[PDB]
RNA sequence: AAGCUAAGUUGAUAAUAAAUAAAUAUUGAAUACAUAUUAAAUAUGAAGUUGUUUUAAUAAGAUAAUUAAUCUGAUAAUUUU
């Protein structure tokens, strides 16, 4: 029950050898990375209001992050996926809004059809949480510091004065028809072109922003909210992600 | 200032004048055709005016009543054919909407006009009485007429009524006595028949109408919802 | 020659664990905050738009600070304005003195 | 009032680590001494390098779905994040 196969002498006699460590390998890259140990959770920015520290009586602007129905769906491993991470879902969504494929996926992992799915990358296999398990605000401690990701408000097409804080020109002293313009955009013939990355008018905002080391002020399971000190990027009802911070761990 | 209402490529005062004018015209004629944008803003005004009128009619507070009246006066041009408009609002127009919570005006999309490509629309008061005595029909509510026409067409074809049509009819009914509605339908139907080529058998038509009303009035997937195991 | 008999499986769809009206949360939070701040609506009563004897521009008032919290001196001022806001707890008043 | 804004608020100025520059060394011949190596070995060493961190793009891989009474999209309507 053999098949007609041949084999070259050059390949048969070739002594076995292991390929060394490539730096652009995923594995190596993983080692390099400065990742958080624990996981995080997805949230919706609801609004902003003032927190009052009752001892010091100090007013802190605080943004409210609502943690509705956050649940780990499934996780990714170094063996299969080349990094360690947990896919977290947020919030319920009506069947009508969800693709058949996505519904199927959700079923596979015994969760409800989610509103927003996002991976949180972690260090080591320890950081992973059992799948199908629910997360509450109680996952964070008051006083601890977190890193927040969200999508900034879109400013549409913006001038150079607003994008990059260019000074524009003088308001009245001869100056004609160019008050808010960017000025020169290059040099003469000895580049003879506009260099890549020249600051120019264009779309601004609606981009990802990571804001680091924000203090968790409060965490109330009874209201499904976390309170974060300061401003978090994006509009009301934008999806936010919070992990425990890396700089102040 | 930015994003509270449409601007309509007119400076404040002029815009205000336009909108008031449109409201007045709507009150006068019951239904008007204009550009979509203008209609949309005009409806906002008109609805507000209607609500003010309602409040004036209802509220016991003399002070409130007076204030509402003043507001109404402000929001109109009472001059030419609108001279008796104040009276009309209180006596004729407002009562129709006493039970209805908002949605007094209806905007319906037409075809964009050929010359300008500007998107057009009909703006009209909702429950407008279709039958004026010493006159026959009134310049009333287009939607109702359209519905009736559709019904007639269906009857002619001997097809079942579309669910959408039925829904529309139900909506029409909600704030309407049954008998009155029937009468209105009958009035419309004869006229429609006259306009069209179709013949008119009275009793039969009445019967049909009755049948239509009855169904309207007396009310009657691949995904499996299951609990988390 | 076996024909491939397709079978589109009926996909289950599980319900959510938690039951939250996301549209209400903020209000609730605000309420909680106010409860935390002023027990028995004391500070709230003055500044209430429903209270007749409220605080008005023109009133002269003495603000007394807590000594346990801070070491600030008490301030007397004529109220120029009360700043009422969308939510309650962040209301203030602007008062002056020569 | 909303919104937009800074003169306002909040946050960051990216670690740890690896190999190094100038330089500082150990042993140690060639050359009985001396020599940090323009010899074999063994070490320290910079706001620089590599890397990290951040954004944008790309899409390997992964989960699921499969000719459809409500498969996946588009056209259409009401809209603003
Ligand atoms: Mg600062």
């Amino acid at each position: 029950s053999t098949r007609p196969f041949l084999v070259a002498p050059s390949i048969a006699n070739s002594i076995t050898t292991e390929a060394p460590a490539i730096n652009h390998s995923p594995e190596l890259a993983n080692a390099r990375k400065w990742l958080p140990k624990r996981c995080g959770l997805i949230t919706r920015k609801k609004g902003m209001m003032p927190y009052f520290d009752k001892s010091t009586g100090e007013r802190s602007a605080a943004t409210i992050l609502e943690v509705n129905n956050v649940e780990v769906i499934m996780h990714r491993t170094s063996e299969v996926n080349g990094y360690f991470a947990c896919q977290v879902g947020y919030g319920s969504r009506h069947l009508s809004k969800v693709s058949r494929q996505m519904l199927g996926h959700f079923a596979s992992k015994v969760v409800n059809p989610k509103e927003h799915v996002a991976e949180f990358r972690v260090k080591d296999e320890k950081g992973l949480i059992p799948p199908g398990t629910l997360l509450k605000p109680s996952f964070f401690k008051e006083g601890q510091y977190v890193d927040v990701r969200s999508v900034s408000k879109g400013k549409g097409f913006t001038g150079v004065m607003k994008r990059y804080g260019f000074k524009g020109l003088r308001a009245s002293h001869g100056t004609s028809i160019m008050h808010r313009h960017g000025g020169s955009y290059g040099q003469n013939q000895d580049p003879g072109r506009v260099l890549p990355g020249r600051k120019m008018p264009g779309h601004m905002g609606n981009e990802h922003v990571t804001i680091q080391n924000v203090k968790v002020l409060k965490v109330d399971d009874e209201n499904n909210v976390i309170w974060v000190k300061g401003s978090v990027a994006g509009p009301k009802n934008s999806f936010v992600k919070i992990q425990d911070a890396i700089k102040k761990t | 200032t930015v994003g509270i209402a449409r601007k309509l490529s007119r400076d404040k005062a002029h815009r205000d004048a336009l909108l008031k004018n449109l409201a007045c015209q709507l009150f006068q004629h019951e239904s008007i055709v204009s550009t979509h944008a203008k209609c949309k803003e005009a409806s906002r005004v008109a609805e507000r005016i209607i609500t003010w009128t309602k409040r004036a009619i209802t509220t016991s507070n003399s002070v409130a009543q007076a204030e509402l009246k003043s507001q109404i006066q402000s929001q109109l041009f009472l001059a030419g054919d609108n001279r008796k408009l104040m009276k009309r609002l209180f006596s004729e127009i407002a009562p129709r909407y006493l039970e209805r919570p908002g949605g007094y005006t209806r905007v319906l999309r037409l075809e964009p006009r050929a010359n300008d490509s500007a998107p057009q629309s009909v703006l009209e008061l909702v429950d407008s009485p279709v039958m004026s005595e010493s006159h026959t029909v009134n310049r009333g509510n287009l939607k109702m007429w359209l519905l009736v026409k559709s019904v007639i067409n269906d009857d002619a074809n001997q097809l079942p009524h579309n669910p959408l049509t039925l829904q529309n009819l139900h909506k029409v009914a909600k704030f309407k006595a049954e008998a009155q509605l029937h009468g209105e339908i009958m009035l419309i139907k004869q006229v429609l028949l006259k306009e069209m080529s179709l013949p008119y058998d009275e009793a039969l038509e009445n019967e049909r109408t009755q049948a239509l009303l009855k169904e309207v009035y007396s009310s009657s997937s691949s995904y499996v919802m299951v609990p988390r195991p | 020659y076996m024909v491939p008999a397709t079978k589109r499986k009926t996909i289950p769809v599980y319900p959510p664990v938690q039951r939250i009206a996301s549209s209400q949360i903020m209000k609730q939070v605000a309420l909680s905050e106010i409860e935390s701040l002023d027990p028995g609506a004391v500070k709230r009563k003055l500044i209430s738009k429903k209270n007749k004897d409220r605080l008005k521009a023109g009133d002269v008032v003495r603000i007394v600070y807590d000594s346990s919290k801070c070491s600030y001196d008490t301030f007397v001022g004529y109220i120029l304005s009360i700043d009422r806001k969308q939510l309650v707890q962040d209301a203030s008043l602007l008062l002056r003195n020569q």
